[PDB]
RNA sequence: GAAGACAUUGUCAGGUGGGGAGUUUCACAUCUGUUGCAGAUGUCUAAGGGGGGCUCAUGGAGAACAGAAAUCUCCAGUAGAACAAAGGGUAAAAGCCCCCUUGAUUUUGAUUUUUGUGAAUACAAACCAUGAAAGU
RNA sequence: UUGACAUUGUGAAGAGACAUAGAGGGUGUAGAAUAAGUGGGAGCUUCGGCGCCAGUGAAAUACCACUACCUUUAUAGUUUC
RNA sequence: AAGCUCGUAUCAGUUUUAUGAGAUUAGAGGUUCCGGGGUCGAAAUGACCUUGACCUAUUCU
C-alpha cells in the first residue's frame, strides 16, 4: 500500500510514466528517443503527421 | 513534548536574554533560535516576545530586522502578548528611523519596519502623528518602490485620529499622482491608495476634492475607472451627500431623499 | 424567569445583613460562558444600555459649555485647562486614572489627540461628542448594572447573549449563579 | 533431561511482498511559490423615469500680473464632442445642467429570438411618478 | 512479520491511568515585593497593622466574586500494564 | 414494396408583367534627502569631485 503511486503523490505533494523515478519532465525528454514517429490508420493514410513534417503551407507576413 | 519543563525553558531564555546585552552580534543565536521556537509552537509564552521586542529595540540591523520579521511573521498572535504596543512603536519610531538620523538601514529594511508600524497602528488604534510628516519625503513616484509605502500609509489610519495630518497626506499624493500628464498607471495608484485611507478615516478628504477624483470614472484606461468606482462605492454607503446626484445609486439617493426632510 | 426575583430579594435582605461599610454596594454581572476563543478576532461590541458610579465625570469644553455645565454639578475644563497640562506625563494620565467616563464638546474631538494622546484611548474611556463591553483578550467579563430593580438584569442578559454560568454580585456580598 | 502457561496450533486484523498470477498502456493591478507562473488577498463587474433650459469638440480675435494651458467677452463651428478611441444612430437631443420622483411595482393573457428556460417585444386592469397638456 | 481472542490452568508482588474529593501557586524591568488576569471600589475590622489618598509602572495592591492555566495529596471503586 | 382518401385541377430545375428590398538632448542646469567616494569634518543636511536618474527644450502622425 506504501508503494502505490496513489500513496507516493499523497506523502509528497498528468504524464504516462511518471514513479519513484521519472518525473514529469524527465518522462518527456526520454519519449523523445522514440516518439517522433507517424501515425496511420489500418487502411493505410496519414492521420497525424510526424514531429517537424506538419506539411501545412502558413500565411509567411 | 508530555509537558513543557518550563525549569528548563526559563533557564535558556535567560541566556538568549544575556546574549542580547552583548551588543555586537551575539543575539543571532537567541532570535534566529526564539523565531524556530515559536513556529515549532515551543515557546508560546509572553517571556520570550519581550526578548524580540528588545531584539527589535536593539542597535545591531540583523538582529532588529530579526525581531521586526518576527513580529511580522497581517501580523501573529503575538502582538495579544505584548506588555505595550503604543510605546513600543513609539520607541521604535524614536529609535530608528527619525531620532539621530544615523541613515544605517537601507531602504529595503525602513520599508519593512514601514510595515510594521503602520500594522501595529492600524489595528490596536494608536497614535504618533511623527509617522504622517515622515511618510511625506518618500510620498513621490520619482522614489524607489513606492507601491509598498504608501500600501503602508494606509494602515497607519484610523476613525480616531486628526484629519488633517492626513488631509495634508492626500493633498500631497493628489498634488503628485493624479496632477497634469502623469501616467495611468501613477494616477491609478494614487486613487487606489486615497480611497484605503478613506475606508478608515472617511472624514479625511473633503467633498471638493472628492469631486474632483470621480472626475475620473469615464477614463478609457480602465485602472483610473476601477479605481475611481471604488472611491463611489466606498461614499455611496458612507457619506452620500458628498458625492453629487450623479452618483447616488438609486439606494443613497432614495435614503437621503428621506432623511432630508 | 422570576428565579432572579428570589436570587434579588435574599440579595436585598444580605443588603441588610452586613449593612453598611459607609459606601453604596453597586450591583454587578458576571457572565461565564463557553465556545469562543477571543485569541482569533471574534471581537464583539454593544452599548446599548441605560446605575449611580458616584458620578465623577470630567468634560472639555469652550466658553459655550463651561459656563453651560457649571450646573449640572460636573467638572469641566476649557482647552487650555488642557494645553497647559502635556508636560508631565504621569500628570496627564492622574487625570486619565480620576474620573470613570469622559466627553468633550463637538469641536474639541479633533484636538484631543494632540494633548492626550497615548493615554484616554488604550484606557478605554475616549470623550464623544456633544453639542465598551469589549472581548479583548479573555473568557472573562463582567459588567456594573445597578444599585441598591430586578428587571435591569435580565434587560442586560438578553442583550449579552444577543451579542454572542451567570453570576450576579454586589461590592462584598456572596456569588448567586 | 530441557522448556512451560509463553512458544506452538486455529480464526480474525494491520504491514511488507514483481518471488508469483491476471490485466492495461470574466477583469487592470500592490500582497506567496514555479518560471519571466498556474495559485492568495481586495476590486471592478456600473442611475433608470418624465418636464424644462441650453449647445458640444476645436479654431480665430481680444483683456493687469496671466505665459502654449488659470478666469472673462465676441465670432465661426452638421457634430469633427459626449452617450461603458478609426463604425451606425442622436443637436430647442438619445448630449450637459436644473425641478420632481424611484413604472427596476402587481394581476390577465399575445408575439419573436428561442423542444428547456431566460431575453426582448407589444398588449389590457389596478397602485404610482411626471408635465399645464398632449402623452410617457 | 506484528497485535487480539481461544487452547489456558494454580500463586504473588509492583508501576501508570480513569474520578472523584482536596491543597497551593506565578522574578523581562522599575516598584517595599514573586503583579495570572478581569470587575466591582475606598475597611469586616482580633490589629486599626491596615484598605483610599503617595510614588514607580501597560496594568496597583485591603476587602469579595468571577474563570484561565501550572503543580502536587488520597484511593469507594474503575481499569490497564 | 405493400397499400388507402379520393380524381381535384393544383403543380413546374421554365418564362412574362407590376412592385419592393515611436525615439532624439549633443549643446543648459537641478536633484537622489538611499549610492556615496574626495582634502576636511570631536562635531558639518558643506567648497567641490565624478557614476548617475531625474525636469526639460527636438522630430513624426
Amino acid at each position: 500500500t506504501g508503494k502505490k503511486e496513489k500513496s507516493r503523490r499523497i506523502r509528497e505533494g498528468r504524464v504516462k510514466g511518471e514513479n519513484f523515478y521519472r518525473d514529469s519532465k524527465r518522462v518527456k525528454f526520454l519519449n523523445m528517443y522514440t516518439s517522433g514517429k507517424e501515425i496511420r490508420n489500418k487502411k493505410g493514410n496519414l492521420i497525424r503527421a510526424a514531429s517537424f513534417q506538419d506539411s501545412t503551407i502558413p500565411d509567411a507576413r | 513534548t508530555n509537558g513543557k519543563n518550563q525549569k528548563l525553558n526559563k533557564s535558556t531564555q535567560a541566556v538568549c536574554f544575556n546574549l542580547l546585552d552583548q551588543p555586537d552580534s551575539q543575539g543571532i543565536w537567541a532570535t534566529k533560535l526564539t523565531r524556530e521556537l515559536w513556529r515549532r509552537g515551543i515557546w508560546d509564552d509572553s517571556r520570550t516576545v519581550e526578548i524580540m521586542t528588545q531584539a527589535a529595540l536593539h542597535q545591531d540591523v540583523k538582529i532588529v530586522m530579526s525581531g521586526v520579521m518576527f513580529f511580522l511573521d497581517l501580523n501573529f498572535s503575538a502582538i495579544h502578548l505584548l506588555r505595550d504596543p503604543q510605546g513600543f512603536a513609539e520607541k521604535l519610531f524614536k529609535e530608528h528611523l527619525s531620532g539621530k538620523t544615523k541613515n544605517k538601514f537601507d531602504m529595503e529594511q525602513k520599508i519593512s519596519l514601514m510595515q510594521l508600524l503602520s500594522r501595529l497602528i492600524g489595528t490596536h488604534k494608536l497614535i504618533v502623528l511623527g509617522i504622517y510628516t515622515f511618510f511625506l519625503k518618500y510620498l513621490t513616484p520619482k522614489q524607489r518602490d513606492v507601491t509598498r509605502i504608501m500600501s503602508a500609509c494606509a494602515q497607519a489610519c484610523h476613525d480616531l485620529v486628526p484629519p488633517e495630518v492626513i488631509n495634508v497626506m492626500v493633498r500631497k499624493i493628489a498634488d503628485e499622482f493624479v496632477s497634469d500628464g502623469v501616467a495611468n498607471e501613477v494616477a491609478a495608484a494614487g486613487i487606489n491608495t486615497i480611497r484605503e485611507i478613506c475606508s478608515r478615516a472617511p472624514l479625511a478628504i473633503d467633498e471638493i476634492l472628492l469631486q474632483d477624483l470621480v472626475e475620473y470614472k469615464g477614463s478609457k484606461a480602465k485602472g483610473v475607472n476601477m479605481a475611481a468606482k471604488s472611491l463611489i462605492a466606498l461614499y455611496r454607503d458612507v457619506a452620500p451627500e458628498m458625492l453629487k446626484k450623479k452618483d447616488r445609486g438609486k439606494n443613497a439617493a432614495m435614503e437621503v431623499q428621506e432623511a432630508k426632510k | 424567569s422570576s428565579q432572579v426575583r428570589e436570587h434579588v430579594k435574599e440579595l436585598l435582605k444580605y443588603s441588610n445583613e452586613t449593612k453598611k461599610r459607609n459606601f453604596l454596594e453597586t450591583v454587578e454581572l458576571q457572565v461565564g460562558l463557553k465556545n469562543y476563543d477571543p485569541q482569533r478576532d471574534k471581537r464583539f461590541s454593544g452599548s446599548l444600555k441605560l446605575p449611580r458610579p458616584n458620578m465623577s465625570i470630567c468634560i472639555f469644553g469652550d466658553a459655550f459649555d463651561v459656563d453651560r455645565a457649571k450646573s449640572c454639578g460636573v467638572d469641566a475644563m476649557s482647552v487650555d485647562d488642557l494645553k497647559k497640562l502635556n508636560k508631565n506625563k504621569k500628570l496627564i494620565k492622574k487625570l486619565s486614572k480620576k474620573y470613570n467616563a469622559f466627553i468633550a464638546s463637538e469641536v474639541l474631538i479633533k484636538q484631543v489627540p494632540r494633548l492626550l494622546g497615548p493615554q484616554l484611548s488604550k484606557a478605554g474611556k475616549f470623550p464623544t461628542p456633544v453639542s465598551k463591553f469589549q472581548l479583548k483578550k479573555v473568557l472573562c467579563l463582567a459588567v456594573a448594572v445597578g444599585n441598591v430593580l430586578v428587571n435591569q438584569i435580565l434587560m442586560s442578559v438578553n442583550f449579552f447573549v444577543s451579542l454572542l454560568s451567570l453570576v450576579v454580585k454586589s461590592s462584598m456580598g456572596p456569588a448567586f449563579r
